[PDB]
């Protein structure tokens, strides 16, 4: 309703719009990121809605830069502006400093947009509402592999393993049950796919999920259907 | 502050712009005004009753010249009328500056009506609460127009505005005649005002302007006194 | 010099109950002729014409913008424009560019839409209007045209005599100007008709 | 209808179903919140403004508590209603008069200044985002052609010249008294005009004024400059009134 | 300096342009195309300053194609020529004027072939034949000499060859090859390049 | 200017304005798209055929460039705005990249425009959904769908507008490798899908086809009637087979 | 301020734009306008509502506006809104002529105006224009044309159509009386007179404008009282004969 | 109610409810303590972990060599304010070639955060700050609030359950001036521990420290760098 401005605090000290946007996150398809010493693995349920749809057109994991990928959950159309800002940020950083932006810096630059919405004293081009999407930025910088979570409130945090989206509760509990700091990238990929298979409704197969990894050696890499098939076979 | 950007006049489920109807109610509660287009001129007359004798009746005029050849009068809210008079004089001068010719009456009426329309759609304003009678003379011809709060305008041979204007229009229908001269038109206009007038009319109770070939001019209290003595 | 870039000449003349407007036909760039049928006289009403000399691009731009404004004026007012009002409109248009002026010096010739009274006038490039009772001229060969018109013009000429006078003036004036000529077009405007003629002229 | 309402017509300046502007009427009511009253009377060759002076606290600096303001050397005014609204309006009037002299080379006539202020007020009555000012301005000055001039403008944007007028709580009774006075005659001398103004105020308030309870400002054709009287002159007038 | 030429016949318009792109004293390209297809039946030939030419020509091309997309029918050659002139004239007094000289060739199904000449000042002129560049000084007289309104396309190509051979003989610049195109009711046809080894 | 926030979150995390725009889309006439091997077919329910209307002026199928065309469902005027923006963008892409747009590129542009209008002050969302079909420069047929929220997907066959649910269920049961082997069968699949919803016959159907390397081709009513007659023949013959 | 904002440009829970629907409701009560397309011309016929005996006539017509050499329109709805839109239409036409030096094709003019209307329905927080327009015109691409547009910014071309009061009954009559491709200006005028008679006639109560081509030039003409009186009398005697025959 | 949605609406009691709600935003945040001696200013922040696998949110930020801050409340507003403060310090060093005095920075923050509390459609900043600085007047602890008020404190604590920390600080403040750095940090840590529930305890993961002083630029200690300060800490009651 319009009884309140978008910048109205609740009596409990929270912005109404941000809390509603978080509620919106809780309707997205489930994504899971796991950070290990050998790299970061991102996975996301595609949620095919019709067999006439082309699963390849569902892009839930995108490349921010050769060393940074992002998984997203919630209102995916809202994520496009944030993804473009992150990409432009990394390329501006490379242009100015002749070096690669750290995952934390990219996450910070994106999170600085979360609360930049409002109505009065706002020029055209101003956002009228918060973004209804949560992001998992996985990457590899001088500090090794890094996994970061950002939500609509602009708060971002480094995580060892994080689940976002509709089933994030059970997914997070399982991740806590299975994660150890010494696990290998293969172990993390297998565990993430097991958790996704568990929390998903449709049977997990090579077409209805997305899986990417970032490693110190290789750049951001999206698993092909055959690699996905090989990983799924051992589950 | 900056003004509100949203329109205060919007459509109702029945398709009416009710704020315009309410501004028209304000107009209908105004002091009576009359216009008559004669063969050789136009007469604008209006009741000018003061609340008390303390009012310097000759300090504020209801019949105003817009140009040498265009005058106007109103029914409704005085301050709104002053706004519209200032705008009309500005518009006439702009036309003169571009075309080096006195603005035709119809063109002035169209421009003023355009302003009035703008005030029915722009953000954070109400419509003007006035109706205007605009008289002019050009191309060897007299013109009488009415412009409403909605920005709609009509050409009239004779008309009445303000309180009791329906009876005034019936009276004008009965009395009016296309062939009558300007002095007969003045007599008819004063008679129309008399129909809805409370108390005795004096040269200080009503205001009269006339437009003809020479131009538009407000009549003096002595001339109105002569016309009133003749009317009796 | 900027207005000598393309050359050209227009002239208008007043008769008894008629007007004449004439123009040379050459479109060239400095010394080179490009075409010999470039339009410099534009109708603005049934009995109202404007001739434009000077820079060809500004000739075309001013004619088009004037037609824009005149079309809007005649739609809004529901009547044909009077010659004096057209003169004022052109003056306003040109003065709007007071410090970026169009390089053209129009002449106007017409009859009153209601009285059919002759009207002619000329304007400088920033829009100063000059109404005259005999003749006006504009273009590179203005001095030559002034000589011819001062010598040949007479009051109260009938249309045939007006035609001969303006034709001889234009032909002999442009014959002494290198960058004007390549033909002459004349419009005689009367109450009942418009007569357009092209003259036998030197093509060098 | 009578006193009918639709939508938001009681909160912002939009027409009620009767064609009224309720917020303007409420600004007129706000004029009376100050609790004071001022009267202005036009004589033959003078104009006078009298007004109540109230200083309930002896800690107040009485010099700073006034409702009479110089707008120009030859134009003075008395303001009634909300004090801060009145001060803003006085500032605007001073600006308008100075700008007029700068642009046109002669002093602004009283009627023209009143018209300008009234036009500003009218704007307040047609734009919804601001309220009207809750004050009324009475201006006096000598016009070289018309003679003495008393003009009044109000929050509706309506203004008028007057032979005599009043503003504030006792406006109606003041106008009745002055109507009787002007009906009996109007060609007053300076002393007569001052005494008429003072008597109007005293009768409507039913008080007999000490010099310090009222303020008087005058313009005269002899001295067109606006002058505020001193307690000495006011007491002289009060004694000359009591004796008669 | 580049060379453009156009010859309008009864039911066609033939245009040709040199194919040289030069930097200072060097020919950097010998197969440069100066003709921009505005539409199925409209060609724009543009010469002039190094950057202005392509920027202006491609802006006009984009807007003409957009007109076709929006409305379902193409702009007529005369409408296209006037749109071009309006844009050029409006940029003439602005911050960034374009120093371009143009020929616009077209064929209208109801108005026949059209050839328009525009100089960088944005003066527009319909002509039966026209030429741009220093070479125009050496060829316009040949066209005046031999052109007739009822010239056939084969004879028009022969006349064009006469002009280009005059350029070979007399012009100080090395202009060895020319693109040649014809517009008629059937659209735009590429003819064989006219070359001089 | 006017800078109210129109699209805002509600307590359950829903954007009511986007949902209401999608309701408006569901009020539109059904549009169907099928992606064939060498042909892409768009059909639209020409609802309430008025004998006095000039059909050329109310076509819901339109061309964005030589290789991309669009059908839509929802508010016609909003669709006109979006189509004009997309045409301008296609010409800009030609200007700057010196090649035609991919179907995905212009689809992304339109979806981004819509998303922008769901998150900017003083604007409501576009009340249209679009099917964008075309051929990429390399020859691949493409069918995409966009909705008011600014999300878009690629489809093998799809429907939008009123009765899109039933049409989509029919297309699920009927989109096969055999059913799109030839242009005739692709066109007939589109016609059958529309006939499952349209009130009566092929009178109420507008059909357009895009073949590889060719421009948008509108099927005239005679061709549509011939195809409908073939479909009725097939239906009768197969029902006789069943009996 | 949020409290007083009407929220004109928002969807409703059913996907409707209430201000646009209310504006169309307003148009439904305005004076009847009808357009009829024929092979040799196109006509507009409008019911006059300014019928008071003391009104003066000074203008070309009450409800028919010339837009340019080749195009005219009639307006049903809010009069002052209509004046705004007719001025914008004339400006659009003249801008096109300035840019291209040819008259604007009719559909391009209609689309340009409908874009303005649609904009008013999507952003800015203003009430929409409460006007529907009928356009008649001629151009070289499609010949004689008749269009209609409404406050939503939707528009369509028609062979015959009606807006304003009793538009539904007039449309039914046209559906049952219009001969596609077989209409002349004369039979079109007869049909217009019949339809206006049903959905309501006398000469002073209707204004009729015709648009034809004469010598490669467009002629827009408002029929004078004589011609309209003759048309009404012809319809009256036609109806008398039809009644008598039965 | 009708008075508790906009910052420009005074309630009949003379309060502005939106500002109080922003105060609540601050009161929800995790506790942080600031204190000082004659020579040092110390910030100790208890960091929260949203999940047992997530890193604890950073609570102490750099502003300038002589100024650091601890934040409690909305972290995006905290970042906005921190960026503004950093720019102010940079401007001071650019123009005057000297560090910005802490009190002037606090005054600038006050003006910046007061502006939105009076304009329609704006909201208060939803963050409280503890500012530790050192300048020519010695060490400074300041507390800034969403109400745009700021306080100069001998010691302060803000955030959830910070009343216990304030009780400890009130009890022990007499000793802070004559404390060495280690004792000062230990007092800060005990005060912060008073905010913890019984189950929770201070570790090297949920504690961050910030120290500034005469010869010590503002330094943030995290993870094992906190172990030296925690080593001497006794066991809580």
């Amino acid at each position: 309703e319009y009884d309140r401005g978008v910048n109205t605090f609740s009596p409990e000290g929270r912005l109404f719009q941000v809390e509603y946007a978080i509620e919106a996150i809780k309707l997205g398809s489930t994504a899971i990121g796991i950070q290990t010493s050998e790299g970061v693995c991102l996975a996301v349920e595609k949620r095919i809605t019709s067999p006439l749809m082309e699963p390849s057109s569902i892009e839930k994991i995108v490349e921010i830069d050769a060393h940074i990928g992002c998984a997203m959950s919630g209102l995916i159309a809202d994520a496009k502006t944030l993804i473009d800002k992150a990409r432009v940020e990394t390329q501006n950083h490379w242009f100015t400093y002749n070096e690669t932006m750290t995952v934390e810096s990219v996450t910070q630059a994106v999170s600085n947009l979360a609360l930049q919405f409002g109505e009065e004293d706002a020029d055209p081009g101003a956002m009228s509402r918060p973004f209804g999407v949560a992001l998992l930025f996985g990457g590899v910088d001088e500090k090794g592999p890094q996994l970061f979570h950002m939500d609509p409130s602009g708060t971002f945090v480094q995580c060892d393993a994080r689940a976002i989206g509709s089933a994030s509760e059970g997914a997070q509990s399982s991740l806590q049950e299975v994660y150890h700091k010494s696990m290998t990238l293969k172990e993390a990929i297998k565990s993430s796919l097991i958790i996704l298979k568990q929390v998903m409704e449709e049977k997990l197969n090579a077409t209805n999920i997305e899986l990417a990894t970032v490693q110190p050696g290789q750049n951001f890499h999206m698993f092909t259907k055959e690699e996905l098939e090989e990983v799924i076979k051992d589950i | 502050e900056r003004g509100y950007s949203f329109s205060l006049t919007t459509f109702s489920p029945s398709g009416k712009l009710v704020q315009i109807e309410y501004a028209l109610a304000a107009v209908a509660g105004g002091a009576p005004s009359v216009g008559i287009k004669a063969a050789n001129g136009v007469v604008l007359a209006t009741e000018k009753k003061q609340k008390s004798i303390l009012y310097d009746e000759r300090s504020v005029h209801k019949v105003e010249p817009i140009t040498k050849h265009i005058g106007l009068v109103y029914s409704g809210m005085g301050p709104d009328y002053r706004v519209l008079v200032h705008r009309a004089r500005k518009l006439a001068q702009q036309y003169y500056l571009v075309y080096q010719e006195p603005i035709p009456t119809a063109q002035l009426v169209q421009r003023v009506a355009s302003v009035m329309q703008e005030y029915t759609q722009s953000g954070g304003v109400r419509p003007f609460g006035v109706s205007l009678l605009i008289c002019g003379w050009n191309e060897g011809r007299p013109y009488l127009f009415q412009s409403d709060p909605s920005g709609a305008y009509f050409a009239w041979k004779a008309t009445a505005m303000g309180k009791n204007y329906v009876n005034g229009k019936t009276f004008l229908e009965k009395r009016y005649n296309e062939d009558l001269e300007l002095e007969d038109a003045i007599h008819t206009a004063i008679l129309t005002l008399k129909e809805s007038f409370e108390g005795q009319m004096t040269e200080d109770n009503i205001e009269v302007g006339i437009c003809n070939e020479a131009g538009f001019r407000r009549l003096t209290p002595t001339e109105v006194k002569d016309y009133l003595a003749a009317i009796a | 010099s900027i207005m000598s870039y393309n050359g050209g000449a227009v002239m208008a003349m007043k008769g008894k109950n008629c007007v004449a407007i004439a123009a040379d036909r050459r479109f060239g760039i400095q010394a080179q002729m490009v075409t010999t049928d470039f339009q410099k006289i534009f109708p603005m009403g049934d009995r109202l014409y404007i001739g434009l000399a000077g820079l060809a691009t500004d000739v075309q731009t001013v004619a088009q913008r004037l037609k824009f404004r005149l079309n809007l004026y005649e739609l809004k007012e529901g009547r044909q424009i009077k010659p004096y009002t057209l003169m004022s409109m052109v003056a306003n248009l040109l003065y709007e560019k007071r410090f970026g002026p169009y390089y053209t010096e129009p002449v106007i010739a017409g009859l009153d839409p209601k009285t059919f009274k002759p009207f002619i006038c000329s304007l400088d490039l920033i829009g100063c209007p000059m109404v005259t009772d005999d003749f006006v001229v504009s273009g590179t060969c203005a001095e030559q045209m002034y000589g011819m018109c001062e010598s040949l013009w007479e009051p109260n000429m009938d249309p045939d005599h007006l035609f001969e006078t303006i034709s001889q003036a234009m032909l002999n004036a442009v014959d002494r100007d290198a960058v004007s000529g390549m033909g002459v077009i004349v419009h005689i405007i009367e109450k009942d008709k418009i007569t357009t003629r092209t003259l036998k002229a030197r093509m060098d | 209808s009578r006193g009918s309402s639709a939508g938001f017509d009681r909160h912002i300046t939009i027409f009620s179903p009767e064609g009224r502007l309720y917020q303007v009427e409420y600004a007129f009511k706000a004029i009376n919140q100050g609790g004071l009253t001022s009267v202005a009377v036009r004589g033959k060759d003078c104009a006078v403004i009298v007004t109540q002076k109230k200083v309930p606290d002896k800690l107040l600096d009485s010099s700073t508590v006034t409702h009479l303001f110089k707008i120009t050397e030859n134009i003075g005014c008395v303001m009634t209603g909300m004090t801060a609204d009145s001060r803003s309006q006085v500032q605007r009037a001073r600006y308008e008069a100075a700008n007029w002299k700068y642009k046109y080379g002669y002093e602004i006539p009283v009627d023209m200044l009143c018209k300008r202020i009234a036009d500003i007020s009218q704007v307040y009555t047609q734009n919804a985002e601001m309220r009207p000012l809750g004050c009324c301005m009475i201006l006096i000055g000598i016009d070289e052609e018309q003679g003495p001039q008393v003009y009044k403008c109000d929050p509706a944007g309506y203004y008028c010249g007057f032979k005599a007028t009043a503003a504030g709580v006792k406006q109606t009774e003041s106008t009745s008294f002055l109507e009787k006075k002007v009906k009996k005659k109007f060609d007053w001398t300076f002393e007569q005009t001052v005494e008429t103004a003072i008597t109007c105020l005293s009768t409507v308030l039913s008080i007999d004024f000490k010099p310090s309870e009222i303020e008087v400002g005058v313009v005269t054709v002899e001295n067109p400059k606006f002058r505020i009287l001193t307690e000495a002159e006011i007491d002289a007038h009060l004694v000359a009134l009591a004796e008669r | 300096m580049e060379y453009l030429i156009g010859i309008q016949g009864p039911d066609y318009v033939l245009v040709a342009s040199d194919r040289v792109a030069a930097s200072n004293i060097v020919q950097m390209k010998d197969d440069h195309d100066k003709m921009f297809k505005m539409s199925e039946k409209i060609l724009l030939l543009c010469v002039g300053e190094a950057g202005d030419t392509v920027q202006f020509a491609e802006y006009i091309q984009k807007n003409v194609q957009l007109y076709k997309m929006r409305n379902g029918y193409e702009l007529s050659p005369t409408a296209a020529a006037n749109f071009t002139r309006r844009n050029l004239a409006d940029c003439l007094r602005s911050r960034t004027p374009y120093h371009v000289n143009l020929l616009l060739a077209g064929y209208d199904e109801h108005e026949g072939p059209a050839l328009y000449y525009m100089d960088y000042l944005a003066a527009l002129a319909k002509a039966p034949f026209a030429a741009h560049g220093y070479g125009a000084f050496l060829t316009l007289s040949i066209l005046d000499r031999y052109y007739t309104p009822t010239i056939s396309r084969e004879r028009a190509v022969e006349l064009l060859r006469k002009c280009l051979e005059e350029l070979q003989k007399r012009f100080i610049l090395n202009l060895p090859t020319f693109s040649v195109r014809i517009i008629d009711k059937n659209g735009i046809h590429d003819l064989d390049n006219i070359s001089f080894p | 200017s006017y800078d109210r926030a129109i699209t805002v979150f509600s307590p359950d995390g829903h954007l009511f304005q986007v949902e209401y725009a999608q309701e408006a889309v569901k009020k539109g006439s059904t549009a169907v798209g099928v992606r064939g091997r060498d042909i892409v077919v768009l059909g639209v329910e020409k609802k309430s055929v008025a004998k006095l209307q000039d059909e050329r002026t109310v076509r819901k199928i339109c061309a964005l460039d030589d290789n991309v065309c669009m059908a839509f469902a929802g508010l016609t005027a909003d669709a006109r705005i979006v189509i004009n923006r997309a045409r301008v963008e296609c010409q800009s892409h030609r200007l700057t990249v010196e090649d035609p747009v991919t179907v995905e590129y212009i689809t992304r542009y339109i979806a981004s425009l819509k998303q922008r209008y769901t998150q900017s002050n003083g604007r409501r969302p576009f009340g249209i959904s679009a099917l964008i079909v075309g051929f990429d420069f390399d020859g691949t047929p493409r069918l995409y769908q966009t909705d008011p929220s600014g999300t878009y997907h690629a489809w093998k066959a799809n429907a939008i507008g009123r009765g899109a649910k039933s049409v989509r269920e029919f297309l699920e049961k009927n989109y096969t490798d055999e059913a799109i082997e030839t242009d005739d069968l692709t066109i007939k699949l589109v016609i059958k899908a529309l006939l499952e919803v349209v009130q009566s016959g092929g009178k109420n159907i507008e059909l357009a086809v895009m073949r590889r390397d060719q421009s948008l081709k509108i099927l005239n009513p005679e061709e549509i009637e011939k195809y409908v007659a073939e479909i009725e023949k097939e239906k009768e013959e197969n029902e006789k087979k069943k009996q | 301020s949020r409290r007083y904002d009407s929220r004109t440009t928002i969807f409703s829970p059913e996907g409707r734009l209430y201000q646009v629907e209310y504006a169309m409701e307003a148009i439904g009560h305005a004076g009847t306008c009808l357009g009829i397309l024929a092979n040799d011309g196109v006509l507009l016929a409008a019911e006059r509502r300014n019928i008071h005996k003391l009104l003066d006539e000074v203008f070309f017509s009450e409800k028919i506006y010339k837009l340019n050499e080749d195009m005219a329109c009639s307006v049903a709805g809010i009069t002052s809104d209509a004046n705004v839109l007719t001025n914008e239409l004339r400006l659009i036409a003249q801008r096109y002529l300035l840019q291209y030096q040819e008259p604007i094709p009719c559909e391009q003019l209609v689309t340009a105006l409908c874009d303005i209307k649609q904009a008013y329905t999507q952003f800015g927080g203003k009430r929409p224009f409460g006007v529907s327009l009928l356009y008649i015109g001629w151009d070289k691409h499609y010949g004689f044309q008749l269009y209609q547009s409404d406050p939503s910014g939707n528009y369509g071309g028609w062979k015959a159509t009606c807006i304003g009061n009793n538009s539904a009954a007039a449309v039914s009559m046209l559906k049952q009386d219009y001969k596609e491709g077989e209409m002349t200006l004369k039979s079109a005028l007869a049909l217009a007179i019949k339809v206006l008679n049903k959905t309501m006639l006398s000469a002073e109560k209707v204004e009729i404008a015709t648009l034809t081509r004469e010598n490669g030039k467009t002629v827009i003409r408002v029929l004078k009282q004589k011609e309209v009186e003759q048309l009404i009398k012809k319809h009256e005697e036609e109806e008398a004969k039809a009644e008598r025959e039965k | 109610n009708q008075y508790d949605n906009d910052v420009t609406v005074w309630s009949p009691q003379g309060r502005i409810h939106q500002i109080e709600y922003a105060m609540e935003a601050v009161k929800q945040g995790s506790a942080t303590v600031g204190l000082k001696s004659k020579t040092h200013a110390v910030l100790v922040a208890l960091k929260r972990a949203q999940s047992e696998l997530a890193a604890h949110q950073k609570k102490i930020l750099h502003v300038d060599n002589h100024i650091g801050i601890s934040i409690a409340g909305l972290t995006a507003d905290a970042r906005l304010l921190c960026n503004f403060m950093r720019q102010e310090c940079l401007d001071s060093r650019f123009v005057f070639d000297r560090p910005l005095p802490v009190s002037r920075l606090v005054s600038l923050i006050g003006s910046k955060t007061q502006i939105p509390t009076q304009r329609y459609g704006r909201r208060p900043y939803g963050v409280g700050l503890l500012i530790a600085g050192y300048d020519d007047m010695g060490p400074h602890i300041f507390q800034t609030c969403p109400s745009a008020n700021y306080f100069d404190c001998r010691a302060m604590s803000i955030g959830a359950r910070s009343q216990s920390a304030r009780t400890y600080l009130e009890r022990h403040m007499s000793e802070f001036m004559e404390c060495n750095l280690n004792e000062l940090v230990k007092h800060g840590l005990r005060a912060l521990r008073e905010t913890l529930p019984a189950e929770q305890d201070l570790t090297t993961k949920n504690v961050s420290i910030g120290i500034v002083g005469k010869d010590l630029e503002f330094t943030i200690y995290d993870d094992d760098d906190v172990s030296p300060f925690l080593e001497g800490l006794e066991e809580r009651p």
